[PDB]
């Protein structure tokens, strides 16, 4: 997304449109779920 | 002395200076005030016998005497006060207490204070939750 932002900008995709739509579940459930939190910290610090 | 001291010490530091005795007065001077325990066991270095002579008509008795190893009961207290907790806990060994053991180990006995846990990770948080159970002692075991 870094690399070919700036096309998307210049023309709209559904697939952007699509893709925006799915991390919007991950990053509501990422704030939703409290046990996640140090589950994710938990499997960070494992794998260092 | 205030009841730290067990009765088989207290009893062995009597017959140590009973070696000498003599009405608890005599053949106990400043000449034989290192000797004493030099026969005992453990031996007084000139921090010793100046710790002995700090607060000391010139001549000791008993009372003085064992009040001498009160102070010096502030030596060897290094690893026993330490040994009851790694008998007790820490069955893996590695000091990094997991979640659930350091909720347990703060798990209030009796007591039920508040307000010093918070207080001790507002005052320092380790980072890498995960609270050190050394680190989280030494602070008071200094």
């Amino acid at each position: 997304v870094d690399y070919n932002r700036a096309k998307w900008l210049k023309e709209p995709n559904p697939e952007a449109e699509e893709l925006f739509r799915m991390v919007a579940e991950v990053f509501i459930y990422w704030s939703k779920s409290h046990n996640f939190k140090r589950e994710e910290q938990n499997f960070v610090v494992q794998n260092e | 002395m205030a009841d730290q001291l067990t009765e088989e010490q207290i009893a062995e530091f009597k017959e140590a200076f009973s070696l000498f005795d003599k009405d608890g007065d005599g053949t106990i001077t400043t000449k034989e005030l290192g000797t004493v325990m030099r026969s005992l066991g453990q031996n007084p270095t000139e921090a010793e016998l100046q710790d002995m002579i700090n607060e000391v008509n010139g001549t000791i008795d008993f009372p003085e005497f064992l009040t001498m190893m009160a102070r010096k009961m502030k030596d060897t207290d290094s690893e026993e006060e330490i040994r009851e907790a790694f008998r007790v806990f820490d069955k893996d060994g590695n000091g990094y207490i997991s979640a659930a053991e350091l909720r347990h180990v703060m798990t209030n006995l009796g007591e039920k204070l508040t307000d010093e846990e918070v207080d001790e990770m507002i005052r320092e948080a380790d980072i890498d939750g995960q609270v050190n159970y050394e680190e989280f002692v030494q602070m008071m075991t200094a």
